[PDB]
């Protein structure tokens, strides 16, 4: 049994026609303190697999350490390590999931809630979500913390069901993953205006953008508000 | 709501068939009594997963008994197995009332009440479980030792029934055996659908009822 | 000295080898399977007339559907009857069904090899093992203490062994009869005997599908050796 | 391996003897003689040193006699230290019995928890035994005067009068002679004395080579008194004996 | 002679003999073939009866449904060896969602045998595998010896007379190799294989054991009546 | 804890530590059991280059395992004493679980069971001893005698001796005891058992000890005088 | 359980244990001996937790057997509850404690002395001349400080056991079943058959 | 405090006809409010004609699946390929149930096939792993909602035959599959329409000793 301590919030994400997109803000936060302004919660597994994580940065870098540990074992008595024997998202995710269920099960978890973006060999998409409970579940859309609450209903928009993946191009999905950010900057007190965003494509492989920013803000309307009810000035 | 009681013609064992999980009924068609070997019957109330896992293992622990001795397990000897087995659970949270029915030629007919307490008792006449008060009102009140073969499997009916009727996590059918020198024989499932219409008829009871 | 766990130049483990000797001077033990049973007939060569010769049980239920007879160092079957009883009786519980007959023999065999520097030595004992169930009906399993075990339509293990199996070996057909099977069991008993074939210096048993595995008492017995003499005779 | 190394303590003989058993006992057969004599009216145990130096402390020396509780001890023959481990196992039991009961340990129990150490060395372990035999005098309420001899076999029996150690086919001898069961302590005191004066390998038999003890009830009525002779306690009674 | 009492002592000529014995025992095993193509791995196994009247000892054990091995020496230790294979197989699948490369099945197997070499009071393994695989690099054999040798091959055989099998793989080696999408003609020449292994008698019905794995054929063993196509 | 395998198989497939085990059994005092109609007799010699023996106090070689089941042996006296402490252990046990006392079968099966865990464990050497086990069912009234060895077999016996010149005892017992017709009374059954023992004792003093066990719990140790007079019936019977 | 009670009188200890066994509002049997004999001339009555009870006693009357034909003498009363104590006072630092209070009655052969030993579950032994468990204690030792005297018979002993039976009929709370009465003297332990 | 436990929502029903089986399951997945997934399947085939939902915290329902699918594989290894009889496997889940006892899981298990005779068998556990055979169940969020409609209308419970005046029950009789799928339907979009955890999709496996077949609906999203 822990408390997490320093945290980072939603990691939002979705399926298009040829790939997944995967973003996340670069805030580590101690309660209400923005104490932590240059961190980096997408960790790239490959050239095919992006692990998307909030909650407890502790446990997070733990699990970083766990992943670049993994790739090294991976390569180890294996000529083809590059190639058909190179770690798959589904590989990486089987172990992550499988860890998060026997630490919820020592009653001591990793507090943290985990997507694994990316493209498996055979060119399908891979997303799919784990928690500190070892809860797994996959979706055209997936996001975390206050993710789930606004980006989910923006991005489900585009993407309601499966036929829908093929009609989505890249240009479209990204711009929702952009708007979806710019939302959870609005409404949600643990977020920064600086993000990271990884874009896994079956035809262009891995597309990571760093020190975006959420651009176009509507606050105009603020100036016009006076009081709460009956003041006029 | 579970019973067994001795008598000039052997034991009567008469259980009802209800599961709850909590004011939900689970199931109305259940079995409550483990037929461990020919002469030997186990009776079932409380946790269902600690009652049906620890009585069936008690089957097993039996059945081994007479390999490596050649000869059935006495009533006893199978009960102090169960009472010695829960007694090491003791404080963990099992649930089990039991009563262990049989006959051997050492001992006669014998009824053993079990508990998760660690409780081990010989005895007559047991009724165990959320409905056994309802079900000792009718049984002892009506109980002779010389009842007929035919009239004690009645009782053993009519008390489960009347514990179906008053007790809300009692009830659906009523499964009777009877335990002679010869072994156990089923004398069969009796749905309170059907039984309590027939009863209340035939034997004029239950005048609290809207006939 | 040498370890308990030493390979032979010839690629054999010694204590293994030396151990197939003991089964050698071990009373003998014969088993044969047909479609309507499995018989295991065993010599129970009491030492002097003084013992009680029904005291002398060579031949011991496992479950139901399995039986078993033993020839060698008897005393070291006792913990292999022990685990073959409590892993029928386990699968049952876990399984709510009748362990296979080459299960519960593959589970006896798993025991074998597993002694050294666990038990200090091999077994000295050899076991058939005979049971029916319902994917390959009747079967009998000769268990060695190699951890090996061999499927056999008939079998003899102990002093006997060489002479009653070449006997076994023109005499089995795929169509005896049980009855057939037990007069054939008896009939090389007697003939592999240092002393003469009786009720009480000998024991038949069977398994059957319909009343499972039964050790037959010496009243039986004595009837199939009095009816043995009457075939033989009459030729 | 280690194997090749492993003398193997704990087998048998073709004959079905223990080895280490018979070697032990061939040790044990050249220490310094122990007799056990019981009387009527208490138990007399004496032993013999050792061969002495002129220059060894004599009244401040326990070789041979040890106190196991207030109404036991023991006469120990063979390696000094190897018996010292088992007066300590010994003197614990007897206060594990007392703690537990609330009453003094019955003589035999003592001597059979330690016979049964004694065999578990010759059964397992794969451990040299010990190479020590004791005679055991006590007193208990069931029995009364009791003498009792155990070997690294592990081995105990009772005894009226018994011997250990060197020289104990002569000795026996000479007990099986003079032993009467009507005897009283002095005289069992006389005989212990005039049996070693003639068993000894040495010239003459004095104060400061034998170490003397009694349990009699020569205090005060129905209560048991061990008694460890100070050198000039042997002294006196090797003058009154009249060997000196 | 003197250096044969265990497996922690060197000879002075640098020799291991209770591993050079623990080799023996497969040599006097039954002949077992494998061989394969890019599409299809096939194991052809001799099974031995120990009289008229017995089975024939099995030699084929299911590893996973893209891993199989058979066996030559004492049948146990085989029975060990599989049953540590099933669970690193197993282990992959629960933990990584991954069906375990051959490569890797060799490599453990190997590591595990080596244990039992250098540590004292313990045995050499007294059985020799020839493992076939379908993985995502195609079809494989493997050779593992109880020293922990594992070796990658197109084609082998071990035990008894296994010699004439290995000569005529060797021999073949450029037609088999190139039966790709044919089970029937990969099956035929591992039997046209094991034949020259053969004394005073040849494959009858319950004598002859085959098993194949290939892109869409999970490791299946072919038994009794579903081998007489095959003689 | 030590390891080594002391109890292993020689290139003949003989165990040379379970057959030394039985040469100190050859080398103990001799024992005899006889079981009669409605009785069984335990008889043991007591070698007798020993006087100045405390008889009060030195060991019984006979052993009550519970109140109506007795243990005597030929062998070690040592590695007895251990075998007898686990007996009696498991008496009270069975007493504890089953709510029944042991029949005689099953405290036998349990000793035979011990000496055989010993033939096959690292570190042990097997039990010098031989047991002769002996008693009665409970509620049952049929006399039943056991003999277990250090390999850990046992048998059923109608009569039989263990330990020095049993050979010589046996081949008495084996022309004396009729299967058919077991001796009828105690009265007959003691003296059967005393008459075997005087093949191969010397005088009869201080160098036999009868216990005699009855139905429902009922042993008795017989004493010098008792003993005495069976000596003197037995040798005053034998002028021919 | 509840109710035990016992007396020494001059040449014998009475103990008189309630018969009446009951979970939640049921008397589940009114017949039940709450007594090991654990030698011929040693009795333990027991009270306590459901299970701890019976499991204790039988324990205990297990290991008294073992002494008895190890040693073929029986312990003296004193030996015997300095055992039982000491069990007890282990059980009260366990895991989980024996939650059993007795009392052992017994006749010492060698003094020729009844005794009465009053022992709770954290093995507090006392030597009594009457001694009680529970609630029973508040009316019957205040009952026997007026009407015990020390040279009473075992008639007087069993009249003085009826004295406190009728006052915990008459005032206690709960229905107990009345009692089951055992006499430990010179000739070793019998039952009272009506009470 | 660390709560291991989560309600993942979503219901299960199985029904056994004469000579086949269903067991079916919604597709949702949520936690609290939100929903994880429109199309998480949580029915598995877990070969030799055996198939398993075990819903209510979705970790321990994947955890119990994997060891039992786990349990098949071994079984086939240990026993000479032979077959897991319906009855069998319900044991064995008991015991991976009744393992976990002190901390178990949060799960209610319905397992549908064959029993050995070609009948249509259903087998129900509890949590910790307490199990009984019946024609029918339902079991998760809506369980309460469904079960006494599947009384009524497969068992056909509280019906009696017109003009009878009461006395004669009407008779139990087999459903078609066509019949049951009906129920299995209705019963679904009635959970949906009262039930917040339940709608997206329906998925039904459907076992005849032709082996698994496998139909799905869409249900109501909101
Ligand atoms: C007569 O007197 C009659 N009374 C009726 C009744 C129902 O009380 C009963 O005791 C039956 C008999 C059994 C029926 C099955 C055959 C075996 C006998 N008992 C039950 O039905 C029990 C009731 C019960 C009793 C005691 C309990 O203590 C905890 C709880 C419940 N029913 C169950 O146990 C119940 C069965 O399944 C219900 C169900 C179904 C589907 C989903 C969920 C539940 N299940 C549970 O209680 C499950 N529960 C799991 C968690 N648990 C637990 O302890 O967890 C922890 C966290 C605390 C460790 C306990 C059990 O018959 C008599 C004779
Ligand atoms: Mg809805």
């Amino acid at each position: 049994t822990q408390q997490p301590i320093v945290t980072g919030t939603s990691v939002i994400s979705m399926k298009y026609d040829n790939g997944v997109i995967i973003a996340a803000d670069n805030l580590g936060s101690y309660g209400s303190l923005l104490r932590f302004n240059g961190v980096e919660r997408l960790i790239p597994v490959g050239d095919n697999t992006v692990v998307g994580i909030s909650g407890d940065i502790s446990d997070m870098q733990h699990i970083e350490r766990l992943l670049k540990d993994l790739v090294t074992e991976n390569a180890y008595d294996n000529p083809l390590a590059d190639a058909e024997e190179a770690l798959e998202p589904s590989y990486i995710f089987e172990y992550l999931a499988t860890v998060m269920y026997q630490r919820r099960s020592k009653m001591n978890p990793l507090w943290n809630a985990i997507i694994v973006a990316g493209v498996q060999s055979n060119g399908d998409q891979f997303l799919r979500y784990v928690n500190l409970l070892g809860v797994t579940y996959s979706s055209p859309t997936l996001a975390t913390g206050f993710g789930a609450h606004m980006a989910n209903p923006l991005l489900r928009k585009v993407v309601d069901r499966e036929s829908d993946i093929p009609k989505t191009t890249v240009q479209v999905a990204e711009e929702a993953i952009v708007n979806a950010m710019r939302v959870l900057y609005y409404r949600d007190a643990r977020s920064s205006r600086n993000f990271s965003l990884a874009i896994i494509d079956k035809n262009t492989g891995l597309t990571f953008k760093k020190n975006l920013q959420v651009e176009n803000m509507k606050w105009d309307f603020a100036k016009d508000i006076k009081g709460y009810g009956t003041q006029k000035i | 709501t579970t019973l067994a009681f001795r008598f000039q013609g052997g034991i009567i064992v008469a259980v009802d068939s209800r599961a709850t999980a909590g004011n939900w009924v689970a199931s109305q068609t259940v079995k409550k009594v483990i037929e461990i070997n020919p002469f030997l019957l186990g009776t079932m109330a409380g946790g269902a997963a600690d009652c049906q896992f620890w009585e069936t293992w008690l089957g097993s622990q039996c059945r081994l008994h007479e390999l490596r001795e050649k000869e059935r397990i006495s009533v006893a000897a199978a009960s102090k197995i169960l009472s010695n087995l829960v007694y090491q659970y003791k404080g963990a949270g099992l649930s089990m009332g039991t009563m262990i029915c049989g006959y051997t030629r050492k001992e006669g007919p014998t009824i053993y009440y079990v508990d998760s307490d660690g409780t081990r008792l010989k005895g007559d006449i047991f009724c165990v479980g959320s409905g056994q008060t309802f079900a000792y009102g009718v049984l002892d009140s009506n109980y002779k030792w010389d009842l007929s073969v035919e009239d004690a499997l009645y009782l053993g009916k009519r008390s489960i029934l009347a514990a179906a009727h008053r007790d809300a996590y009692s009830g659906g059918s009523v499964n009777l055996y009877h335990v002679t020198e010869d072994g156990w024989i089923y004398h069969g499932n009796h749905d309170v659908g059907e039984l309590f219409w027939k009863v209340k008829e035939e034997e004029g009871s239950f005048n609290n009822v809207i006939g | 000295d040498r370890g308990v766990s030493t390979f032979s130049p010839e690629g054999r483990l010694f204590q293994v080898e030396y151990s197939l000797e003991a089964i050698k001077l071990g009373s003998t033990a014969i088993g044969i399977a047909t479609k309507e049973g499995v018989v295991l007939g065993v010599e129970k060569r009491a030492t002097s007339p003084l013992l009680e010769s029904d005291s002398i049980e060579k031949i011991v239920e496992i479950d139901r559907h399995i039986g078993c007879a033993m020839s060698g160092l008897t005393a070291d079957a006792r913990s292999m009857i022990e685990h073959a009883r409590t892993a029928a009786v386990t699968h049952n519980l876990y399984y709510d069904e009748d362990i296979n007959v080459e299960s519960l023999t593959q589970s006896v065999c798993d025991l074998a090899l597993r002694f050294g520097e666990l038990m200090s030595r091999p077994f000295g004992v050899a076991l058939l093992i005979a049971g029916h169930d319902a994917d390959d009906g009747y079967q009998l399993f000769h268990a060695e203490p190699s951890g090996t075990f061999y499927r056999y339509n008939a079998k003899a293990i102990g002093s006997g062994s060489e002479g009653a199996q070449a006997e076994l070996l023109n005499e089995w057909h795929s169509s005896l009869t049980l009855k057939e099977a037990e007069l054939l069991v008896l009939k090389i008993l007697k003939q592999v005997m240092e002393e003469k074939l009786d009720e009480n210096n000998a024991q038949l048993s069977c398994i059957t599908k319909q009343d499972g595995f039964k050790i037959y008492d010496n009243e039986k017995t004595a009837e199939l050796i009095k009816e043995l003499k009457e075939k033989e005779a009459a030729e | 391996g280690s194997r090749r190394y492993d003398s193997r303590t704990t087998i048998f003989s073709p004959e079905g003897r223990l080895y280490q058993v018979e070697y032990a006992l061939e040790s044990i057969s050249h220490a310094g003689t122990a007799i056990g004599i019981m009387a009527s009216d208490g138990i007399v145990l004496a032993a013999e040193r050792k061969v002495t130096s002129t220059l060894l402390e004599q009244d401040t020396s326990t070789e041979k006699l040890y106190k196991l509780n207030d109404k036991i001890a023991v006469a120990v023959a063979g390696l000094t230290a190897d018996a010292e481990i088992l007066i300590n196992t010994a003197r614990i039991h007897a206060q594990n019995y007392l703690k537990t009961y609330n009453e003094d340990i019955p003589v035999e129990i003592l001597v059979r928890r330690l016979s049964d150490i004694k065999q578990g060395y010759t059964q397992h372990g794969g451990l040299r035994p010990f190479g020590v035999s004791f005679i055991y005098a006590g007193y208990d309420d069931r029995y009364g005067y009791q003498l009792y001899t155990s070997n690294p076999s592990g081995n105990y029996t009772g005894w009226k009068a018994i011997s250990v150690g060197a020289n104990t086919s002569a000795a026996q001898t000479l007990l099986q002679m003079d032993y009467k069961d009507d005897m009283k302590v002095d005289d069992a005191i006389e005989l212990a004395l005039k049996t070693l004066s003639k068993t000894t390998d040495s010239s003459a038999l004095t104060y400061d080579r034998l170490e003397f003890a009694t349990i009699r009830k020569g205090a005060n009525d129905g209560e048991v008194y061990q008694k460890i002779f100070k050198p000039q306690e042997i002294k006196d009674i090797l003058v009154k004996t009249g060997i000196t | 002679n003197n250096y044969d009492g265990d497996t922690v002592t060197f000879s002075p000529t640098g020799r291991l003999f209770q591993v050079e014995y623990a080799l023996e025992a497969i040599k006097q095993g039954s002949v077992t073939v494998g061989l394969r193509s890019n599409t299809h791995a096939v194991l052809v196994a001799l099974k031995r009866n120990a009289d008229e009247l017995s089975s024939y000892q099995k030699k084929i054990i299911k590893c996973d449904e893209h891993m199989g091995l058979s066996l030559a020496g004492l049948a146990p230790d085989a029975r060990v060896l599989s049953n540590y294979l099933r669970q690193q197989c197993n282990y992959s699948s629960l933990v990584f969602n991954r069906k375990l490369a051959v490569e890797r099945a060799g490599h453990l197997l190997c590591d595990k045998a080596q244990k039992n070499t250098q540590s004292y009071g313990g045995r050499p393994y007294g059985v020799g595998l020839l493992i076939i695989g379908y993985d995502k690099s195609g079809a494989h054999l493997l050779e593992f010896q109880p020293s922990g040798n594992v070796t990658e091959l197109y084609g082998t055989a071990i035990g008894a007379r296994s010699q004439g099998a290995k000569t005529y793989l060797e021999r073949t080696l450029d037609t088999f190799i190139k039966i790709d999408g044919n089970p029937d003609e990969l099956i035929k020449a591992g039997v046209e294989a094991i034949s020259q292994s053969l004394r005073d008698e040849s494959l009858t019905v319950d004598n002859l054991s085959i098993a194949i794995v290939g892109k869409d054929t999970p490791f299946t063993i072919y038994d009794g009546e579903a081998v007489a196509k095959y003689i | 804890g030590y390891d080594r395998a002391l109890s292993i198989f020689s290139p003949d497939g003989h165990i040379f530590q379970v057959e030394y085990a039985l040469e100190a059994v050859k080398r103990g005092t001799c024992a005899v059991g006889v079981k009669g109609k409605n009785c069984v007799v335990l008889g043991c010699e007591r070698r007798s280059t020993l006087k100045l023996q405390d008889t009060r106090i030195t060991p019984s070689k006979v052993s009550k395992i519970d109140s109506h089941v007795v243990l005597s042996f030929s062998g070690l006296n040592a590695d007895s004493r251990i075998l007898i402490e686990k007996a009696r252990v498991e008496a009270q046990s069975h007493r504890l679980t089953l709510e029944d006392p042991v029949t005689v079968e099953y405290l036998t099966r349990y000793v035979a069971g011990v000496q055989q865990r010993y033939t096959q464990s690292g570190g042990v050497r097997p039990f010098g001893v031989s047991t002769l086990i002996a008693g009665f069912d409970p509620r049952d009234d049929e006399p039943k005698l056991y003999q277990t060895e250090p390999s850990g077999i046992y048998s059923s016996w109608s009569a039989q001796t263990i330990g020095r010149n049993s050979k010589t005892v046996r081949e008495f017992l084996e022309k004396n005891y009729d299967r058919k017709e077991p001796p009828a009374t105690v009265e007959e059954c003691v003296k059967l058992t005393v008459r075997s023992l005087l093949e191969v004792v010397q005088t009869g003093a201080k160098n036999i000890e009868i216990t005699v066990v009855k139905p429902d719990s009922d042993i008795v140790a017989l004493s010098s005088e008792e003993i005495n007079q069976y000596v003197t019936q037995i040798e005053q019977e034998k002028q021919e | 359980m509840d109710i035990i009670l016992g007396i020494r009188v001059q040449d014998s200890v009475i103990l008189a244990s309630s018969k009446a066994v009951t979970r939640g509002i049921s008397v589940l049997k009114d017949s039940d001996d709450k007594t090991r004999q654990l030698s011929p001339h040693t009795l333990m009555s027991f009270a306590g937790e459901a299970g701890d009870t019976v499991q204790f006693a039988e324990y205990i009357q297990a290991n008294i057997q073992l002494y008895s034909i190890r040693e073929d003498y029986e312990l003296s009363p004193q030996a015997v509850s300095s055992f039982v104590r000491q069990e007890l006072a282990k059980s009260i630092r366990s895991r989980r404690p024996y939650q059993v209070n007795v009392l052992i009655g017994g006749y010492d052969k060698k003094k020729n002395k009844p005794e009465l030993y009053q022992i709770d579950y954290l093995g507090t032994k006392v030597e009594l001349p009457y001694g009680a468990h529970g609630y029973s204690g508040f009316y019957t030792f205040s009952l026997l400080d007026h009407h015990y005297r020390p040279d009473m018979t075992t008639e007087e002993g069993l009249d003085l056991l009826k004295l406190c039976v009728q006052e915990l009929e008459k005032r206690m709370p709960m229905d107990f079943k009345g009692v089951i009465v055992k006499i430990v003297d010179k000739d070793g332990i019998r039952q009272v058959d009506d009470f | 405090q660390f709560n291991p436990y989560g309600d993942n929502g979503g219901t299960i029903l199985g029904i056994a006809g004469e000579d086949f089986a269903v067991l079916a399951g919604d597709t949702r997945n949520i936690t609290d409010y939100s929903i994880n997934s429109r199309y998480e399947p949580k029915v598995f085939d877990c070969g030799d004609n055996i198939v398993m939902s075990a819903n209510g915290f979705a970790a321990d329902g994947d955890a119990l699946v994997k060891r039992f699918k786990n349990s098949v594989k071994w079984y086939h290894f240990d026993h000479n390929d032979k077959k897991l009889s319906i009855n069998s496997a319900a044991r064995n889940i008991q015991h991976l149930l009744y393992g976990k006892r002190f901390f178990p899981y949060y799960v209610h298990t319905i397992i549908a096939g064959l029993d050995e005779d070609g009948k249509g068998a259903v087998y129900s556990f509890d949590p910790v792993g307490s199990y009984e055979r019946e024609q029918c169940r339902a079991g998760g969020a809506a369980a309460s909602l469904i079960m006494p409609f599947l009384d009524n209308q497969v068992n056909f419970k509280n019906q009696y035959e017109p003009g009878t005046n009461g006395k004669v029950k009407k008779p139990l009789k087999y459903l078609s599959v066509e019949e049951v799928i009906k129920l299995v339907r209705d019963s679904f979009t009635s959970a949906t329409e009262r039930h917040i955890q339940v709608g997206d999709g329906l998925e039904i496996l459907i076992v005849t000793k032709d082996g698994v077949r496998k139909e799905f609906y869409e249900l109501k999203r909101d």
